[PDB]
């Protein structure tokens, strides 16, 4: 019906500023250290 | 020239139905190009109304 010259345009529904736009194509119209290895009792203990 | 086309596509396809949120997903789907560039352009467009 609406198809024009081999083009299948059929599958279409047919029934501030106020600009006007064209329809169908819109455009303007833990762990804490332990004592060892912490450097005491490694220089100490006079007993 | 391609910038103008990106922008026109987005704005026109939004104005076809102004109460439907235009998402960057459809822009990414239809238009070829870097996705983050389209993302930034979409965000800029949303900024200026």
């Amino acid at each position: 019906x609406x198809x024009x010259x081999g083009r299948x345009x059929x599958x279409x529904p047919x029934x501030x500023x106020t600009x006007x736009v064209t329809x169908l194509x819109x455009x303007x119209x833990r762990x804490y250290l332990r004592f060892h290895x912490x450097x005491y009792x490694x220089x100490x203990x006079x007993x | 020239e391609v910038y103008m086309r990106y922008r026109n596509f987005m704005v026109n396809s939004y104005r076809l139905n102004p109460n439907e949120y235009f998402s960057v997903t459809t822009a990414r789907r239809n238009v070829s190009g870097d996705a983050a560039a389209l993302f930034r352009l979409h965000k800029f467009l949303t900024k200026w109304g």
